């Protein structure tokens, strides 16, 4: 498949009032090494992420033409785009093309325009919406990323404990697979602020 | 108030008045047709008759009324030629609603795509604005009686007493105190005010075979084309 | 067909569109038409008569809501309101597939002018006579908003149109002050009904439509005998 | 991925669970498969489920527009017509497993969602691959002309009938009655499987992981 | 059939296009707008059309509309007219930006619209655009960029710009004041409302009856800034109180 | 000025005058009529020969749809002979879609939707040709029609165009629409149109003659005027 | 798409909108240019310029490459469009046969072109006309004209614009074959005639230069006032 | 009265084109003559200035190998229709391998002369002389702007046109040869030349079988002044 060519795995991962989102630095072909620089997760708008793991063309493909999309919507009304219309919005541009359907696992980490609400959403690549409160994730290992979440998230948790949780998530899931790691790049907003994290892995 | 081409086509006057389709309204006059319409409680009827220059005139093609459905049917007034192919447009909105839809059409709808096709007709004054009068009656369930008259002007209107045409203005003029009033309205009642309201202008009380008479009753919706064996009666249950 | 499309209406000596004025000549020989945003929600009530006794307010209408929770009004010809009426019903559905969500007030303003100042420099005709008044309710404030042949759109909170709108208006001013409610706005709309009446406080004389953050709510002539009857 | 449903005496009751996932591998367990059409119609989904939504947003489209124009309750045959046509020009090239039903003046009506849009009127039907056990159920067990309450009932016990024999059927229970007089859309029901509590805690603490940079981005 | 259009398009026995006379005379007509020297900064001030006190002006910016994050236009002309070159230009920079993913300079931006509103009149008679718009913006290359449009297809940018018969009245004192940095933007907000004072005939030049904006340049925001109608009215009060200490040369 | 100019602009009178100046030009053409009876339907054709002008038998106006209906027209030669050949085409699309006989009622229509949208257009014009269709079957019956530049779709049991119309239509009534036997009504005609429109004005004349009807099987062709002589067999002694 | 006649053919011999819309370049300001052996040159004026804010970009002559020079008269929209034509012309050129542009190739593309956009209907014709100077490849220099028509001629020295016959007049002096035996004596030829031509001067004055390979530079209003120094002293030196 | 611009004339013709055929009398005059030993031609450059460089004007082109043209009136449409109408000759060439015979340009010219309409654009003030040697030795062939073709012995263009012919019809006889043709001919044309005759002023165009192309050198046309 295409999909074991890139591959990546974008992990986004619900906090009690906050979301986060994190996806590995590294960026190559198959096992061989090329740069850890490339970062899957591309800012979009105000106080709102969007995850990508796919095929890369199809991954800028989606940040250059959501960015469109939001620039049109952002510059007609000056009201900020709420989650609901950005999946509805992202699913009408991946079910465009029925028998030419591109490659890609969008996955939106993103918070409330009006309120400190959260928004999570991961959605294939013809735009099968999913809304939950809890988390979403769209990689390779199917038994590794669902798995710690299964062993260690919980619908209620403080961010300190949220990125101790995702990092052995990113540890015990991601490592198990040679498609991603060297290194992990972690995203975690809220309407307070916004920060940013960083991982290592192995440099083999 | 005209402005180079203006008298001979459509846009809007100092006041916002068309040249063009008050010409349209003129236009009916061509044959001088009169069709009256009365619907009373159960019933709806058309009354409109006919000139006959001489005997060589068919039988079979004197029938200036149309028939939409089998349950719905037309009547068209002012030149003929406007008149065939409006109601030919009208066979292929019937036709392509019950294809696509696949239910009953309310003839409200009816009317409104020949009221926004006249309408867009008028618009572009490269074609002809095609200044025909439509006018129906409708058969449908819950809402009792219905008629609906398609004016040329793009507007779809009509009730229990409408009519159009040349001599309708007097005839509906004694029809606004004679018909309500408190007035009840039967078969034989309906159909004996459509000849009196052709009393008013005529009076001729001719034999039944120059009229042409519409009626449609609900028992079986299906309206039915008229013979003049069932006029002739009613012409003889009209004289006391 | 010949296809021309041609832009014939042009600019006066003076700049303006001498067509464009003998449309708001139409409008200004039009019915009269009033609305009211106030607080919770828009009231819009005008008036429709009938030429004769023949015709009555249950079947043909002249307020169509464009959607549930969007009414609308107008002044000048019905069966050009039914066209752009009809063209915003089709936009309504190009907004909604992206969405998936209801339209505010001014995203019609924006495209149904957009076309319509299209339909200028396009051939043919232009936007008629026909001065459409769209109202509605979102974010918690509803709006009143009302577009000309030209396609210059305005927000304020009540207006006049047709037939002696600048003497109703100059009325409403001194009436509306601050905010009002359904019911002040109601009574104030029997009151500038009343101004060119005719058939003002009669139930078969006119429609009464109201916007509310609910949605819009479209009542019969039996609820406009109900609150006025017993006028004011 | 299951959606059935029966066709009672006053009006009609309908069904589906929330579970889509892919192997044995637990996802997702809470989905909507019931859209919405309008007051006198629903919608349940299968099959594919973004292609399925486009098309149920498209034929909702339709019977927005022209019920705002007619401002009339429309047959379920309007939207059918166009269902079927649509779905019959693609021959079966996107999935689509759908139950078409509704209550309106004329009485309750149901219709059978094919790919090639073959549609035949039944009181009850099952679509998805949970519809074995769920027809053998039915068939077995229906009598005509049952009330609202056994229908329940009957809807209940067939789709968690289904759960156990069907692979990707199971987690929450979701109800569809549509009526004239009333419209009732019930979620959740219930969830008879579950997954039990962590056999440890392997809850994380610091200290044991290294961070190499850390950035603050203030907002307002 | 030839003879129903009025040839637009087609040469005038003057010697040049006679529908751009008439143009230039669709925007010379009500439109009220100006420019401001750019140093570190640059300013925006329009006519407000709206002589309604009832109107609830909840759009924010009215004769003011904002093109790119960094860069917006002031405009002048038919309200509609205007608004689809606003959406359409809006996309042009934005296809520029779904090409590069980046800024669009405003030099090849406005020749690009030039080249979209000559589009009416080199072809089938049709109506050229009644709207002449300015130009405002940054860039990476010559800083703050202040540009003019013209029917006639030139961009007449300059960084001090007249719209309107009224305005052309402020060309002699835009000279008489003119520096180079020098004018502060404060400078420039006092220099505009005497241009006001000499050019608008309102009494008193109200503050809510004409149209005020600013720009300025921030890493990375460079925002275009709306402002409230409080620091206005304390300006042009402030501004004529100026002028009552500019009267004690008697 | 100008009112008429243009076919999709009106005038004051409410019509447009290129329909009439394409009525009265067909006035100007010679002799063409029908005439149904029970047995079929009797077509004719006064040539007007200039000079010589050339060989017999070119260029008749009497034209052919169909094996059951066929064209005899007036007017315009060249743009008869186009819409006798859209005609002649259009036959050919039922018989593809169906294989049986086109209704003449209904196919007049077709001929109504040409003229008439050739009405609507400005860019277009109205075509000033008429012409008279008719036709006879054992399953369907006689039906004759007649069609005029302003795409009137009509029929009378007989009925006359050209210079002489009104007077050459008048005694044909004492031909019976049924009872008389329409292959003795070819001369009966003949008398007819040989003493009406007057040849004093111009001497030299041609006459041509063709019938459809149950006689030749729903079959439309030329009745022999070589055979029997039937046109001048008679008529030579009913001016005397 | 639009269907009407531009300009139909009059008995007099030409049409009307079209040979009357060389008024539209008539009316135009001054430009004018002098090809040569070593430095073309050229010039323009009535810039009409508030002298206040920046007029850098109105500037009159563009270029498709460093060797072709474009210098034009009448409106700027139609100019603007014969630019962008011309790169679309140039960089076509560029594309296939790399070598660059030759002026008989460039001149046929300007003025045919314009020809059969007088040709098809609903084009009007440009209100411009254009003259190119420049250096042919190999050393060889370069000039030609446009046509409203398009018609290119080339000739021994450029004057067009206002007062076209004035300058023509002028270039009495011009026609020695000794100019220009320098660069120094060519910019004074061109300081001679754009003091002559026409309205002038001191500002609105605006010309550039191009000696071989070299590209063009346009001077600073520095070295112009030096010119203009020696220019006007070459009166006192004449006495 | 503007109808159409396609409108009859009720004598008639089409408007438009008879008022571009009035419009060629303004054009260069220039003069063929047809002879066995080759097809000559020569035309005035109009010198507009002393700044005209001489090679830049030419009002002969070069269809063909052998096959010449000439233009008349206006330049830059019967420019297009030259290299258009190479095209075709190198289609021509294309299916015969040879080349494409003087008679033809007519059908390759003179059929798509006018096309012209308001739908689906203009007519043309030019007329062109197709000079050539096809396999039946030496041809002159002329053509107007409604595409009426004719083979003329000696055709004369433009202004001189009829004045040229006039005097021209005495002196042209059917054992005219090559040489007498040029030098008789530019007495006509020293006649219908406004400024002094110099190397500037008129140009030869001359297609023989043996000798090509030639065309014309200059240089040459110098030696044949020196011989008025």
């Amino acid at each position: 498949s295409i999909m074991s060519y890139n591959g990546g795995a974008v992990m986004a991962m619900k906090g009690k009032n906050c979301v986060a989102i994190a996806a590995d630095r590294r960026f190559g072909i198959q096992a061989q090494m090329v740069t850890t620089d490339f970062q899957k997760i591309f800012p979009m708008g105000d106080r709102l992420y969007i995850g990508l793991a796919g095929l890369a063309t199809d991954v800028q493909t989606v940040a250059q033409r959501l960015k469109f999309r939001l620039n049109l919507y952002e510059l007609k009304e000056g009201r900020q785009i709420k989650p609901y219309t950005l999946m509805s919005m992202v699913a009408n541009l991946l079910y465009e093309k029925r028998f030419g359907p591109y490659y890609t696992e969008p996955v939106i980490a993103g918070l409330d325009p009006k309120t400190f609400k959260p928004f999570i959403c991961s959605l294939d690549l013809i735009g099968c919406p999913m809304v939950t409160d809890d988390f979403v994730v769209s990689g390779t290992c199917a038994e590794q990323m669902y798995g710690m979440c299964e062993s260690l998230w919980e619908p209620n948790m403080d961010p300190d404990h949220l990125f101790e949780t995702i990092s052995q998530a990113m540890l015990n899931a991601v490592d198990r697979d040679a498609v991603s790691g060297m290194g992990v790049i972690v995203h975690i907003i809220e309407k307070d602020k916004i920060t940013t994290r960083t991982l290592k892995a192995r440099m083999d | 108030s005209s402005a180079g081409f203006d008298r001979h086509i459509t846009i809007f006057s100092p006041e916002g008045r068309l040249y063009q389709v008050e010409y349209a309204f003129k236009a009916i006059n061509q044959g001088g047709l009169t069709s009256v319409a009365v619907r009373g409680k159960d019933c709806a009827v058309i009354v409109t008759q006919k000139k006959v220059p001489d005997k060589l005139l068919d039988s079979s093609t004197v029938t200036h009324l149309f028939k939409i459905t089998e349950n719905i049917g037309c009547v068209m007034t002012g030149m003929t030629a406007d008149s065939r192919s409006q109601v030919q447009r009208a066979r292929y909105e019937a036709a392509n609603w019950k294809y696509k839809y696949g239910y009953e059409i309310p003839v409200d709808m009816l009317c409104k795509r020949i009221a926004d096709i006249s309408q867009v007709y008028t618009q572009n004054a490269e074609m002809r604005p095609l200044g025909c009068c439509m006018i129906l009656i409708g058969i449908d369930e819950e809402q009792g009686p219905q008629v609906y008259k398609c004016d040329p002007a793009g507007y779809y209107c009509g009730f229990k007493a409408t009519a159009a045409g040349v001599k309708q203005t007097e005839s509906t003029s004694f029809l606004e105190k004679k018909v309500k009033k408190k007035f009840d309205w039967t078969f034989e009642q309906t159909v004996e005010t459509a000849i009196t309201c052709l009393s008013t202008v005529l009076s001729i009380d001719f034999k039944p075979s120059e009229i042409e008479v519409g009626v449609v009753t609900v028992e079986n919706p299906k309206f039915r084309i008229l013979t003049e064996a069932e006029i002739d009666a009613h012409l003889v249950a009209l004289a006391e | 067909e010949r296809g021309y499309s041609f832009s014939l209406t042009t600019f006066s000596p003076s700049g303006k569109l001498v067509q464009i004025e003998y449309a708001l000549a139409a409008v200004a020989g039009g019915a009269p038409s009033v609305g009211i945003k106030a607080a919770n929600g828009v009231v819009l009530a005008t008036e429709k008569k009938q030429k004769s006794i023949l015709y009555d307010e249950r079947s043909v209408h002249k307020v169509e809501p464009i959607t549930k929770h969007i009414g609308l009004v107008y002044s000048g010809m019905g069966p050009d309101y039914r066209v752009l009426v009809h063209r915003a019903r089709k936009l309504a559905q190009q907004y909604y597939l992206v969405y998936q969500e209801p339209i505010p007030t001014a995203q019609l303003v924006q495209r149904v002018a957009s076309v319509m100042q299209e339909y200028t420099q396009s051939g043919g005709v232009r936007p008629f006579g026909v001065s459409l008044l769209i109202c509605g309710w979102n974010e918690g404030r509803p709006y009143l908003f009302q577009s000309d042949p030209s396609g210059a759109y305005f927000a304020w909170k009540a207006t006049a149109m047709g037939k002696n709108y600048v003497n109703g208006k100059t009325f409403l001013e001194k009436r509306y002050n601050e905010d009002l409610e359904l019911e002040d706005a109601i009574h104030t709309a029997i009151l500038t009904l009343k101004e060119s009446f005719e058939g003002q406080m009669t139930e078969d004389n006119i429609e009464v439509g109201i916007c509310n953050e609910a949605g819009f709510r479209r009542l019969t002539p039996t609820e406009v005998k109900d609150y006025l009857a017993a006028i004011a | 991925t299951t959606i059935a449903g029966v066709v009672y005496k006053d009006g009609i009751v309908l069904g589906a669970d929330t579970r889509a996932t892919e192997g044995m591998v637990v996802a997702d367990k809470n989905c909507s498969k019931i859209h919405f059409i309008s007051p006198n119609i629903y919608c349940c989904g299968a099959g594919t489920a973004a292609d399925t939504d486009m098309t149920t947003q498209l034929i909702s489209s339709n019977l927005e527009l022209h019920s705002l124009s007619t401002g009339r309750l429309p047959r379920v045959v309007t939207a059918n017509r166009m269902l079927k046509q649509m779905l019959f020009r693609y021959q079966g090239y996107i999935g689509a497993a759908l139950v078409l039903g509704g209550v309106d003046v004329t009485g309750p009506h149901l219709y059978s969602i094919y790919p090639h849009g073959s549609t035949d009127k039944l009181p009850y039907v099952t679509m998805g691959s949970g519809s074995l056990a769920a027809m053998a159920v039915f068939e077995d067990k229906f009598r005509p002309d049952m009330e609202e309450e056994e229908a329940k009932n009957l809807v209940s016990e067939a789709i968690a009938a289904g759960i156990f024999n069907d692979l990707g059927s199971g987690s929450n229970i979701d109800l569809c009655v549509i009526s004239k007089n009333k419209l009732d859309f019930l979620r959740p029901y219930t969830v008879p499987n579950k997954k039990g509590t962590r056999l440890g805690r392997y809850r994380c603490e610091k200290g044991t992981t290294a961070v190499l940079t850390e950035k603050i981005t203030p907002l307002e | 059939s030839r003879r129903y259009d009025s040839r637009t398009t087609i040469f005038s026995p003057e010697g040049r296009l006679y529908q751009v006379e008439y143009a230039m005379e669709a925007i010379g007509h009500a439109g009220t707008c100006l420019g401001i020297l750019a140093n570190d900064g640059v300013l925006l001030a329009a006519e407000r059309r709206n002589i309604h006190k009832l109107l609830d002006e909840v759009f924010f910016s009215e004769k003011i509309y904002k093109l790119n994050e960094d860069m917006a236009c002031s405009v002048a002309g038919i309200t509609s007219d205007a608004n689809v070159l606003t959406n359409e230009l809006r996309l042009i920079a934005q296809r520029y930006l779904l090409q590069y993913q980046e800024p669009i300079p405003c030099e090849q931006l406005v020749t690009a619209l030039c080249d979209i509103k000559q589009a009416y009149t080199q072809f089938g008679g049709k109506r050229p655009f009644g709207v002449s718009l300015l130009y405002i913006g940054w860039d990476k290359h010559y800083g703050f960029q202040l540009y003019q449009s013209d029917p006639s297809g030139n961009y007449g940018g300059w960084k001090a710009t007249c719209i309107g018969n009224n305005s052309a009245a402020a060309v002699s004192m835009l000279k008489q004041d003119y520096k180079e940095g020098e004018m502060t933007l404060k400078s420039a907000l006092a220099l505009a409302i005497k241009v006001l004072n000499k050019t608008m005939d309102v009494s008193k030049l109200s503050a809510e009856k004409v149209e005020i904006a600013t720009l300025t340049r921030e890493n990375g925001k460079t925002v275009i800034r709306v402002l409230k109608q409080k620091e206005v009215e304390q300006l042009i009060k402030k501004h004529e109180e100026e002028e009552a200490k500019a009267e004690r040369e008697k | 000025t100008g009112y008429d100019l243009s076919a999709s602009t009106f005038s004051p009178d409410g019509r447009v005058f290129q329909v009439e100046y394409a009525m009265k030009a067909v006035e100007n053409s010679s002799t063409a009529i029908g005439i149904r009876c029970k047995d079929g339907v009797v077509f004719g054709v006064e040539k007007l020969v200039l000079s010589k002008l050339y060989e017999e038998g070119s260029n008749k106006r009497l034209f052919n749809v169909d094996r059951h209906v066929g064209m005899a027209v007036a007017g315009l030669l060249a743009d008869a002979r186009s819409l006798a050949d859209i005609a002649r085409e259009e036959a050919s699309n039922f018989r593809s879609n169906f294989g049986y006989n086109i209704p003449l009622k209904h196919l007049a229509d077709r001929v109504a939707m040409y003229v008439h949208a050739y009405t609507l257009y400005s860019a277009v014009r109205p075509f000033g040709c008429s012409f008279m269709l008719g036709s006879y079957s054992v399953n369907d019956g006689a039906q004759l029609y007649m069609i005029d530049p302003s795409g009137v779709s009509y029929g009378y049991w007989g009925c006359a165009i050209g210079k002489a119309r009104q007077a050459a239509k008048t005694e044909i009534e004492k031909l019976q629409m049924k009872e008389m036997t329409c292959r003795d009504i070819v001369k009966e005609v003949a008398k007819i149109i040989y003493i009406v429109h007057d040849e004093v004005k111009d001497k030299a004349f041609e006459l041509e003659l063709s019938w459809v009807g149950e006689l030749t099987n729903g079959r439309h062709e030329i009745v022999p005027k070589d055979i029997r002589e039937e046109a001048e067999k008679y008529a030579k002694e009913s001016l005397k | 798409s639009y269907d009407r006649a531009i300009t139909v053919f009059s008995p007099d011999g030409h049409l009307f909108q079209v040979e009357y819309a060389q008024e539209a370049v008539k009316k135009g300001s001054t430009a004018v240019g002098v090809r040569g052996r070593d430095i073309v040159v050229l010039g323009v004026e009535k810039k009409s310029v508030a002298k206040l804010q920046d007029e850098r970009t109105v500037r009159k002559i563009c270029a498709l490459d460093d060797n072709v020079c474009m210098a034009f008269a009448g409106l700027t929209a139609d100019a603007r469009i014969v630019i962008n034509r011309a790169r679309v012309e140039c960089q076509s050129h560029r594309l296939t046969v790399e070598d660059p542009v030759t002026v008989e190739y460039i001149t046929r593309y300007i003025a045919s072109l314009k020809q059969r956009y007088t040709q098809s209907n609903g084009r009007r014709p440009f209100g411009i006309s254009a003259l190119i100077v420049g250096f042919d490849f190999d050393g060889t220099p370069r000039l030609y004209q446009t046509d409203p028509s398009g018609t290119y001629h080339a000739w021994k020295a450029n004057a067009i614009g206002r007062g076209a016959k004035s300058v023509r007049e002028f270039l009495e002096k011009n026609y020695t074959d000794e100019a220009i035996e320098t660069d120094d004596l060519t910019i004074k030829l061109v300081i001679k005639a754009l003091l002559e031509v026409v309205q002038s001067g001191g500002k609105n004055i605006e010309l550039a230069v191009m000696r071989r390979d070299q590209s063009l530079k346009i001077l600073n209003p520095e070295e112009i006032e030096k010119y203009v120094a020696e220019i006007e002293k070459e009166k006192e030196e004449n006495e | 009265y503007d109808r159409g611009v396609n409108t009859f004339s009720p004598e008639g013709r089409l408007f438009q084109v008879e008022y571009a055929i009035e419009a060629i009398k303004l054009g260069s005059t220039a003069i063929g003559i047809q002879t066995s030993e080759g097809v000559c031609l020569a035309v005035e450059k109009r010198i507009t200035s002393p700044l005209m460089e001489p090679s830049s004007i030419e009002k002969i082109v070069e269809i063909d190998a052998h096959i010449g043209c000439a233009m008349s009136g206006l330049i830059a449409d019967a420019k297009t229709l030259i290299d258009k109408a190479r095209v075709e000759t190198q289609n021509h060439w294309f299916t015969y391998n040879e080349t494409m015979t003087v008679e033809s340009v007519t059908q390759a010219v003179s059929n798509l002369a006018l096309q012209f309409g308001e739908e689906d654009s203009r007519p043309f003030g030019v007329a062109l002389l197709f000079g050539g040697v096809d396999e039946k030795g030496p041809q002159l062939f002329h053509m107007d702007p409604s595409g009426t073709f004719v083979q003329c012995d000696a055709r004369a263009i433009g202004s001189a046109s009829e004045g040229a012919q006039s005097s021209l019809q005495e002196v042209y006889h059917k054992s005219m040869t090559l040489k007498e043709a040029i030098k008789s001919s530019l007495i006509i044309l020293k006649q219908v030349m406004e400024e002094k005759l110099n190397a500037t002023n008129i140009e030869l165009a001359t297609v023989q079988p043996g000798q090509n192309f030639h065309m014309f050198t200059k240089e040459e046309l110098e030696e044949v002044i020196k011989d008025i």
